[PDB]
């Protein structure tokens, strides 16, 4: 999980592992993500894209324009917006409940 | 480097201003300040001194 | 600010120095319009026409050596900065000292100014945390950057 | 530019996360206090847009998403 | 908010209109808390009798 961030100048990113198993829909559950990098841009930026890997093969026709075999991938993308959290922190300080 | 910035061939226009970004590195205001070869030096939220 | 006359002045002249007479709306704080168009106003619209009441969008300047001082170029720079929201690095020129435990000091971290003792936290920090607060949001724990 | 073909047009799936992705606001560590910050997050059960790069015949989708605030990936 | 650093960021005069401003609201502050507790003590006051 990724949630990409413009605010005040600065363009922020954050980040989870969760080796969840076996679940076609988003988990059940809470789980928080950590800030991972912060960077210092001006960029303004309306849309964004995402990058595929393209499993290339012997069986493939041989070319960049019908050689490939890429198989299974799949992501989500939701929006956001102001809202307002109220967020329990435990003793430890991870957010456990939102 | 808030020397370089300060000493420049060109100064963008205000149509399209230049704007440089300084971080990661330890800058001396006393220069500024104790150079005292400038017109005006405004300032708020913060003393000069 | 400050003026810079002898650089500004050409035997040519300089030109190269343009200011906007004319836009639709006020432009807003910390942005810049790099849009190159001609401002039109109302009816009879100008598509590049640029005749009477249509304006194109630059306008430049009469720095001279004989223009007077009033009038004459300064050199304006605008120092802007925002302090206390992540850990600073545009720090000043002051060195440090050695830690001190246990004992009731007076300390500074990385600009951070806090009266109270001293003591090693058992309070376990996650990387991307700098700060600690308690209940009534008060400075609780910090992290000596060099140590 | 080089392409790619025989590409298959469909509505996208949708589907509902809910209470995912909410992101540690700031720096600050607090312990057993609860706190309220009016920072963009997904709206919980906020509607979610799937998307499908499997060839399982002849699919595969990559194309340009709109970008708001939240940009949640 | 922090009163330390108000003071450590700003030259007296300035220093002077800021503090003041805080006292007023601090003022203000502790005058509802005292007001406050005197009706909470004449309640438990009346209890007590
Ligand atoms: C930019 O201009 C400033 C101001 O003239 C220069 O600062 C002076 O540099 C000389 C030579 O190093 C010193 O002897 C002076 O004490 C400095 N101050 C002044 C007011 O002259 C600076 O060297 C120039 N260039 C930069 C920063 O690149
Ligand atoms: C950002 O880019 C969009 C492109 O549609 C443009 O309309 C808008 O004016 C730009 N805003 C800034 C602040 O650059
Ligand atoms: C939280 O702290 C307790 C201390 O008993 C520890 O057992 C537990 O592993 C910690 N969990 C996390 C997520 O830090
Ligand atoms: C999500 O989109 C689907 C489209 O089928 C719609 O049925 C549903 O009402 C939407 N829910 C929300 C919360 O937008």
């Amino acid at each position: 999980e990724f949630v990409f961030k413009n605010i005040d100048g600065y363009f922020k990113i954050y980040s989870k592992h969760t080796p969840i198993n076996l679940v076609r829909d988003l988990p059940q559950g809470f789980s928080a993500l950590e800030p991972l990098v912060d960077l210092p841009i001006g960029i303004n930026i309306t849309r964004f894209q995402t990058l595929l890997a393209l499993h290339r093969s012997y069986l493939t026709p041989g070319d960049s324009s019908s050689g490939w075999t890429a198989g299974a991938a799949a992501y989500y993308v939701g929006y956001l917006q102001p809202r307002t959290f109220l967020l329990k922190y435990n003793e430890n300080g991870t957010i456990t409940d939102a | 480097p808030f020397g370089e910035v300060f000493n420049a061939t060109r100064f963008a226009s205000v149509y399209a201003w230049n704007r440089k970004r300084i971080s990661n590195c330890v800058a001396d205001y006393s220069v500024l300040y104790n150079s005292a070869s400038f017109s005006t030096f405004k300032c708020y939220g913060v003393s000069p001194t | 600010a400050w003026n810079s006359n002898n650089l500004d002045s050409k035997v040519g002249g300089n030109y190269n120095y343009l200011y906007r007479l004319f836009r639709k709306s006020n432009l807003k704080p910390f942005e810049r319009d790099i849009s190159t168009e001609i401002y039109q106003a109302g009816s009879t619209p100008c598509n590049g026409v640029e005749g009477f009441n249509c304006y194109f969008p630059l306008q430049s300047y009469g720095f001279q050596p004989t223009n007077g001082v009033g009038y004459q170029p300064y050199r304006v720079v605008v120092l802007s900065f925002e302090l206390l929201h992540a850990p600073a690095t545009v720090c000043g020129p002051k060195k440090s000292t050695n830690l001190v435990k246990n004992k009731c000091v007076n300390f500074n971290f990385n600009g951070l100014t806090g009266t109270g003792v001293l003591t090693e936290s058992n309070k376990k920090f996650l990387p991307f945390q700098q700060f600690g607060r308690d209940i009534a949001d008060t400075t609780d724990a910090v992290r000596d950057p060099q140590t | 530019c080089v392409n790619l073909t025989t590409r298959t047009q469909l509505p996208p799936a949708y589907t509902n996360s809910f209470t995912r992705g909410v992101y540690y606001p700031d720096k600050v560590f607090r312990s057993s206090v609860l706190h309220s910050t009016q920072d963009l997050f997904l709206p919980f059960f906020s509607n979610v847009t799937w998307f499908h790069a499997i060839h399982v015949t002849k699919r595969f989708d990559n194309p340009v998403l709109p970008f708001n605030d939240g940009v949640y990936f | 908010s922090v009163l330390n650093d108000i003071l450590s960021r700003l030259d007296p005069p300035e220093a002077e209109v800021q503090i003041d401003r805080l006292i007023t609201g601090r003022l203000q502050s502790l005058q509802t808390y005292v007001t406050q507790q005197l009706i909470r003590a004449a309640e438990i006051r009346a209890s007590a009798n």
